[PDB]
């Protein structure tokens, strides 16, 4: 499989304006998604990572903007990254998208890692555009083939013991890490439970203890909760996306939680900005936010 | 005794480095939801 000419292709539309679309062949994604595939179980479904590194939010398929974050924070190999999910649907180009983080891991699979988020499961992509989008640039064929790829996502980061790092959040089910490692893969995302939890749930200022979430879907958690779990667990910081925020980052409970979002004017229907947090060697955190120059 | 183990704690920079920004020229049609 010839990794550097697919990333070749895929970086060469850098600075187009118009921005154009990467066309890979069908075969060439479909080996991205096998050869990513078998890396992810081979590697453990909680990851266990070292500063430093760079982590990212939700991108939803503006391929564009990742460029921006990768053109700012500095290309694979020159920095390390923590990608939290929901790299699919809503945008343009989820599939220059994936493919392109698909490339980076199968190139750099050491120092280059890929959490799943809610949007890489099938009954969640089929509605929100990248079912469409696979179907109108090739085919269905191709869009079951992710969806096989994205089954076998790993679904937790923890950063040098300490920054426990997932798309949605806590779950009231989640005593053990052991719990996590313990999930098999390939596995679709359950309507309710650990898996679910991890991918869907949000904090929130108003609750106490878990409340219930209006995505109709999981569960919304509070500041206590989140102390709760960090002192019980070694860790110092709850890392997460899930959520647009103005900022591109937010906290919350004091700094014991932060969640990212890096696609900036998200879907042009958002004045957000979008950020990356830089975590050094000494787990000192930072943000890279990208804004509009207007 | 017995040596602890190194720990690393997470730490934020002094408030002036805590945000670094990055500009990009607005194009309104670049994002959209297919949707
Ligand atoms: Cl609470
Ligand atoms: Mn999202
Ligand atoms: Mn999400």
């Amino acid at each position: 499989l010839n990794l550097d000419s697919i990333i070749g292709r895929l970086l060469e539309v850098q600075g187009s304006r118009p921005g154009k679309n990467v066309q890979l062949t069908e075969n060439e994604i479909r080996g991205l998604c096998l050869k990513s595939r078998e890396i992810f179980l081979s590697q453990p479904i909680l990851l266990e990572l070292e500063a430093p590194l760079k982590i990212c939010g939700d991108i939803h398929g503006q391929y564009y903007d990742l460029l921006r974050l990768f053109e700012y924070g500095g290309f694979p190999p020159e920095s390390n990254y923590l990608f939290l999910g929901d790299y699919v649907d809503r945008g343009k180009q989820s599939l220059e998208t994936i493919c392109l983080l698909l490339a980076y891991k199968i190139k750099y699979p050491e120092n280059f890692f890929l959490l799943r988020g809610n949007h890489e499961c099938a009954s969640i992509n089929r509605i929100y555009g990248f079912y469409d989008e696979c179907k109108r640039r090739y085919n269905i064929k191709l869009w079951k083939t992710f969806t096989d790829c994205f089954n076998c996502l790993p679904i937790a980061a923890i950063v040098d013991e300490k920054i426990f790092c997932c798309h949605g959040g806590l779950s009231p089910d989640l005593q053990s890490m052991e719990q996590i490692r313990r999930i098999m893969r390939p596995t679709d995302v359950p309507d309710q439970g650990l898996l679910c939890d991890l991918l869907w749930s949000d904090p929130d200022k108003d609750v106490q203890g878990w409340g219930e979430n209006d995505r109709g879907v999981s569960f919304t958690f509070g500041a206590e909760v989140v102390a709760k779990f960090l002192h019980k667990h070694d860790l110092d910081l709850i890392c997460r996306a899930h959520q647009v925020v103005e900022d591109g980052y937010e906290f919350f409970a004091k700094r014991q939680l932060v969640t990212l979002f890096s696609a900036p004017n998200y879907c042009g229907e958002f004045d957000n900005a979008g950020a990356m947090m830089s975590v050094d060697e000494t787990l000192m955190c930072s943000f890279q936010i990208l804004k509009p120059a207007d | 005794g017995a040596m602890g183990r190194k720990r690393k704690t997470v730490t934020w920079p002094e408030e002036g480095k805590l945000r670094e920004y990055f500009y990009f020229e607005l194009d309104e049609t670049e994002r959209v939801n297919v949707n």
